[PDB]
């Protein structure tokens, strides 16, 4: 997220068994790290 | 050589040198205020 000049990141580790990557099981997401960096953010790119 | 001088000049530091010649250490601390939340703050008092 990006609210009030803060970069908030959430995460959650959950095991899976089905072939489909996103299963029907519902689980909450817990906060990991908040960042107080004020930067205009409109584009993002993943890395490998 | 002539009309060509080294860009850098050394200094003469000795214990017997004068007060003006005595070595001094100097530190500069600069403060900035951008459109970002503060990340460096002073100590905050806490009571039992």
């Amino acid at each position: 997220k990006n609210i009030d000049g803060y970069f908030k990141i959430y995460s959650k580790h959950t095991p899976i068994n089905l072939v489909r990557d996103l299963p029907q099981g519902f689980s909450a997401l817990e906060p990991l790290v908040d960042l107080p960096i004020g930067i205009n953010i409109t584009r993002f790119q993943t890395l490998l | 050589g002539f009309n060509c001088y080294f860009p850098l000049q050394s200094y003469g530091f000795q214990p017997t040198n004068g007060v003006g010649y005595q070595p001094y250490r100097v530190v500069v601390l600069s403060f900035e205020l951008l459109h970002a939340p503060a990340t460096v703050c002073g100590p905050k008092k806490s009571t039992n």
